[PDB]
RNA sequence: AGGACCGAACCGACUAAUGUUGAAAAAUUAGCGGAUGACUUGUGGCUGGGGGUGAAAGGCCAAUCAAACCGGGAGAUAGCU
RNA sequence: ACACAGGUGGUCAGGUAGAGAAUACCAAGGCGCUUGAGAGAACUCGGGUGAAGGAACUAGGCAAAAUGGUGCCGUAACUUC
RNA sequence: AAUUCCUUGUCGGGUAAGUUCCGACCUGCACGAAUGGCGUAAUGAUGGCCAGGCUGUCUCCACCCGAGACUCAGUGAAAU
RNA sequence: CGAUGUCGGCUCAUCACAUCCUGGGGCUGAAGUAGGUCCCAAGGGUAUGGCUGUUCGCCAUUUAAAGUGGUACGCGAGCUGGGUUUAGAACGUCGUGAGACAGUUCGGUCCCUAUCUGCCGUGGGCGCUGGAGAACUGAGGGGGGCUGCUCCUAGUACGAGAGGACCGGAGUGGACGCAUCACUGGUGUUCGGGUUGUCAUGCCAAUGGCACUGCCCGGUAGCUAAAUGCGGAAGAGAUAAGUGCUGAAAGCAUCUAAGCACGAAACUUGCCCCGAGAUGAGUUCUCCCUGACCCUUUAAGGGUCCUGAAGGAACGUUGAAGACGACGACGUUGAUAGGCCGGGUGUGUAAGCGCAGCGAUGCGUUGAGCUAACCGGUACUAAUGAACCGUGAGGCUUAACCU
């Protein structure tokens, strides 16, 4: 799903475009993380103006995945790519002020209500 | 991997104890032809369960 | 593992199996009786009886289907003309198998397989 | 405690009003008739033997027919036994039904799992396959090492090897019960149960609960 | 499997419109909430259908904000509520998985005239 | 025009797997290099052992080479097993 | 050493597609390789497909996967031009 | 450095992390000018390093198609 | 030394406790949180990468923790071959030289069909004292036992503040294990379709063979994980360190000498599985056999005839059972397999004909035709009248009764 060495697109105006997962946080030997799970990433593209630069190491939350989420309804929701929203290393708060593309209900938790509010759909 | 000691005729026979054959001890007869035949098989003449197979 | 599967390999690949069954079905249709191994006859049932069921109804499309599945105008014509009406009212079970001992060259179980009516 | 014997019909789903799909396993639990009652005097334990019907007559041997002649006069596929706890309920010819599970919320469900026959290493013990390239010589699914050296000089008992897998009784330990419908001999339990369709199984109220 | 069949009929629905692959449908999904239950619209092209009685399902691709966003609905579920057809495309295929890599202007489907 | 280029026959033998009481006392399968030249190949001839030949590896000289094979001195000698 | 998956010089060489003596299917012609019959288990060998990830494997991208044709356009540093 | 023991020398670049690699420093244990010195376009089944694509190499294996292995009939070895 | 293959890695492990995490305690220069040190405790658990041949090591980034050691520095008749002790070549250095370096550098054949012990599975024989079919008891053995975070108690106890609990409840995760295909997916060379080259069926049309299943798109059943259900417990007994009550020796004191009470993931049990070859061979229910005669060295003696039960085996149709055995269902008083009928599923509008168009092609008949393993039915085919094995009332002594 989302594991180490996985390349993710960026879904906020932080100016990173491409990031790489370097660790799946939470628990020992954990293999991969799904939607709504914090992971450790490193910047790879870092457009010029931006708010971050190449080589930075910080947090991120997966918002879209190609595998999707099932949940009790029995339905599935797949996407065409893997995307994440960069978070502050310590405060774990979003860095960008914009959200691009749809999000999914698993982000409804208290910790990501700002992402839910800023998301254009769902 | 090869033997380190030559095994005995006793061990040879003990191993072969399970190699004995078994006889059919079951030869059914056809009420018409009267021939003894293997069960559920046609007769050497061409009969089975009274009827004459291999014919019109 | 084999669970609820059907059809046996006969130690052949798919193309060889299909060609062998086509030839055997043609031979059985032509001769009305053949000598073969028991598993081979048990498999040949499932290939030959459907052909007779198809021949039950006569139409150009059915002729073309039978020709596609047999590739022999001789036995295709023998169907739809002789084996069709001969059974007509019989619902399945057009062939019977009878064990006939073992084969001298390799001790393989042998069995005759023939049409039930037996040309009567 | 008192349980019942049923047949695995298959798996299906139930949709709730709140948009939740529960996967259930259908268990057909026909009437179970008591054929014998064990007590502490004749035997040393208190239990009851039960049977489920639907068996033909010509396949019943004289000993079994004589055993059934004890106020059961009805053959069944087999005989099962349940240890009887306190309470001392009516025993002989009671014909317990599926209504017994109209109040329990958990069940264990015991049955014989599917038979693999071969197991094999890797598949049987979740062993890790060795590499596929980089020189590996004819050793991909093989187990590897099975002992240390001359010091032990042998292989220990219980070593994980290739053998038979499946085709043995297993319990699932406190499944949830969804619906217990009468007039149809049906018992719906959430989740999967061991065995194949049409196989017999023993339903028994959960002991952990 | 008479028992299972009769169990499934009790939940099978009787208001499923006849929609075909390649048609654009509009699905009203229930959005469960504490006390704010309401419908939500989902429009897209039907790229796959699975007919299994009570276990029937179908996939709809919405292509929103540059990403495909597919969605697999269970036909006989109380969450689907209602479904309607808006277009009738001609595709002469059962599965339209090539639309995943097609995208662009090539992702359009000619309408089926009748 | 080219000790030019890509690539069959042809001549080689860089990688992997198999084989290792082999189908084979060095081979098979898939890839790989040269392929008008210092090229490759058929037939015949010459160079003979402290010698030959060697774009050199102590390589090759009849499945044997830091001194070929056959016969003889010869029952060499062996404070060793 | 074998009725041995090896080696052995020359000549002839058709049709369709193809630049072609490559490759595919065929003609003339010649063959099915001197143990079989069943089953459809681990494991080995030779292959096909694979969700998400895409070198994290490993001494090493070993092996696999991938590129691959004709015509036209277009093509950098450096250079013995 | 195909040469440097101390040594993974120090600095810079690359990575997230680089005993390898590239550019410098000069304290050259123990470079050096036909046992040639320093460069060099082209070439290489040559050694080292990096990137794109690609993938069952791998997370982590799953299924399938054939040849053996297994059973029946015939023949019938070997090291020890 | 008439051969015990050496470093590292992979796979698979098992033991010790001088305990890394989790568990229980004493002391603290322990206010709380968080720490230090010592005692008891081995049930379970105990990281992925970058660099190097590298075990180690440094670094990045996690975890409750990333324990220390033994096992031929465990493990090459399990794998690898990077380092390292063959042959090629080069650098520096030493030597006049052949050559050498425990200096560096590029390249460089890893054999074995398992006899015995051992281990993982699965069978045959006999025994268990008339024979047979079932259900059990349970001596004994094995499996399992991990843990994070969030919320309430409570912003409470504690503190000047910052900060922030023990005890007790609820929820949701990581890793691991068992089961199962209802769902989401993989596969599906046995189903449908598209298409390239070429050959053939006299030709058109329509089909088949070959080219990796020619290439490719979908996909039934089955098997499957990534998919979804469950698990680890609570409780009880006896304890370790420790804490005690009462109480003398020793007028006091003292947890101990007599007596009594608490006390941990360790121990026994509780949970799951195997289990009467448990030769100590156990228990319960049911079923079957109750005819004559001869001989001898006269006792668990031999033999002739009659008899052949319960049941078993064999054979056949087979299975979500299986290497073969074994195990399960069925054998005409039958749905066991095949076929057939209907349905379902998959594919996607068959052939022929008609119309439009110069033609490729399109439209109607038409959601058509075909459709494996699936579902519900159906004796059409194959499962035979029989034969075979297994017997004829079951030893002695003693104890309690009937005589
Ligand atoms: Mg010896
Ligand atoms: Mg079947
Ligand atoms: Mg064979
Ligand atoms: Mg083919
Ligand atoms: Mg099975
Ligand atoms: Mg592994
Ligand atoms: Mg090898
Ligand atoms: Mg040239
Ligand atoms: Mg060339
Ligand atoms: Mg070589
Ligand atoms: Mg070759
Ligand atoms: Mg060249
Ligand atoms: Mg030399
Ligand atoms: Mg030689
Ligand atoms: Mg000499
Ligand atoms: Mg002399
Ligand atoms: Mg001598
Ligand atoms: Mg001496
Ligand atoms: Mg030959
Ligand atoms: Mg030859
Ligand atoms: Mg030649
Ligand atoms: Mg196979
Ligand atoms: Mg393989
Ligand atoms: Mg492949
Ligand atoms: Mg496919
Ligand atoms: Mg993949
Ligand atoms: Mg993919
Ligand atoms: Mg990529
Ligand atoms: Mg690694
Ligand atoms: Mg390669
Ligand atoms: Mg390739
Ligand atoms: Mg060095
Ligand atoms: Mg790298
Ligand atoms: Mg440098
Ligand atoms: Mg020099
Ligand atoms: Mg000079
Ligand atoms: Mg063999
Ligand atoms: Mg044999
Ligand atoms: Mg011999
Ligand atoms: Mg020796
Ligand atoms: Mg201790
Ligand atoms: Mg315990
Ligand atoms: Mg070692
Ligand atoms: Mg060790
Ligand atoms: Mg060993
Ligand atoms: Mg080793
Ligand atoms: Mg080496
Ligand atoms: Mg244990
Ligand atoms: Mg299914
Ligand atoms: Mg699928
Ligand atoms: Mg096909
Ligand atoms: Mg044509
Ligand atoms: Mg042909
Ligand atoms: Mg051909
Ligand atoms: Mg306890
Ligand atoms: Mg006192
Ligand atoms: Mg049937
Ligand atoms: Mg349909
Ligand atoms: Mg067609």
């Amino acid at each position: 799903m989302i594991q180490e060495q996985t390349m993710l697109n960026v879904a906020d105006n932080s100016g990173a475009r491409r990031v790489m997962c370097i660790k799946v946080l939470g628990g020992s030997h954990r293999r991969y993380a799904g939607v709504g799970d914090i992971i450790k990433i490193t910047i790879k593209e870092a457009i010029p103006r931006g708010k971050v630069k190449k080589g930075d190491v910080l947090k991120a939350v997966v918002v879209r995945t190609k595998k999707g989420v099932r949940r009790p309804d029995g339905s599935v929701i797949r996407f065409d790519g893997n995307a994440c929203v960069l978070l502050n290393n310590n405060s774990e708060q979003p860095i960008g002020t914009r959200i691009f593309g749809p999000v999914t209900r698993e982000l409804r938790s208290e910790k990501f209500m700002k992402i839910i509010s800023l998301a254009p759909e769902v | 991997a090869v033997q380190q000691n030559k095994p005995t005729r006793s061990k040879r026979g003990m191993r072969r104890s399970h190699d004995a054959l078994t006889a059919v001890t079951s030869l059914s007869v056809d009420k018409t032809s009267g021939e003894k035949h293997l069960r559920h098989h046609i007769t050497a003449d061409g009969y089975y369960r009274g009827r004459k197979v291999i014919a019109k | 593992m084999r669970h609820r599967k059907s059809g046996r390999q006969l130690n052949r690949n798919s193309s060889h199996r299909q060609a062998m069954f086509r030839n055997m079905a043609g031979s059985l249709v032509r001769h009305e009786i053949i000598k073969t191994t028991l598993p081979k006859a048990k498999e040949l049932r499932r290939v030959v009886e459907p052909l007779i069921t198809l021949a039950k109804t006569d139409s150009v499309a059915n002729r073309r289907l039978a020709f596609a599945r047999t590739r022999d105008n001789e036995i295709v014509a023998k169907l739809f003309n002789e084996l069709g009406p001969r059974f007509a009212s019989r619902a399945g079970g057009y062939t019977r198998i009878l064990k006939c001992g073992f084969r001298a060259g390799d001790n393989a179980p042998m069995a005759y397989i023939e049409l039930v009516d037996r040309s009567e | 405690m008192i349980g019942l014997v049923g047949k695995k019909v298959g798996m299906t789903r139930i949709f709730t009003e709140d948009g939740v799909s529960i996967p259930v396993t259908v268990i057909e639990v026909e009437a179970n008739r008591v054929t014998q009652v064990k007590d502490l005097a004749n035997d040393g334990y208190r239990a009851i033997q039960v049977t489920t019907g639907a068996k033909k007559a010509n396949r019943v041997t004289k000993p079994e027919a004589g055993h059934f002649a004890k106020a059961g006069v009805e053959a069944g596929r087999g005989l099962w036994e349940f240890r009887l706890a306190e309470g001392e309920e009516f025993t002989v010819g009671q014909s317990i039904s599926v209504e017994l599970f109209a109040d329990v919320k958990k069940v264990d469900v015991t049955g014989t799992s599917k038979g693999k026959g071969f197991a094999g290493t890797v598949k049987r013990w979740n062993f890790r396959t060795q590499d596929a390239t980089h020189g590996n010589s004819l050793s991909h699914r093989v187990p590897g090492s099975i002992g240390q050296n001359q010091t032990p000089g042998k292989v220990f008992k219980g070593k994980k090897m290739a053998g038979q897998m499946g085709n043995e009784r297993v319990t699932v330990q406190s499944l949830d019960v969804v619906r217990v419908d009468a007039e149809r001999n049906l018992l719906l339990v959430k989740g999967a149960v061991p065995g194949a369709t049409g196989s017999d199984l023993i339903v028994k109220p959960a002991v952990k609960a | 499997s008479n028992i299972i069949k009769q169990l499934e009929q009790e939940q099978m629905k009787q208001d499923v419109p006849s929609f075909r692959p390649g048609d654009t449908v509009e699905v009203k999904v229930w959005v469960v909430e504490g006390s704010k239950k309401r419908l939500q619209a989902f429009e897209g092209v039907v790229i796959a259908i699975r007919n299994r009685g009570l276990h029937s399902a179908f996939t709809v691709r919405k292509i929103s904000n540059g990403e495909g966003v597919e969605r697999v609905f269970q036909t006989h579920s109380p969450v689907v509520d209602s479904i309607s057809v808006k277009r009738r495309g001609a595709v002469r295929k059962a599965k339209l998985y090539y639309l995943r890599e097609r995208t662009g202007k090539a992702a359009r489907i000619k309408e089926r005239l009748n």
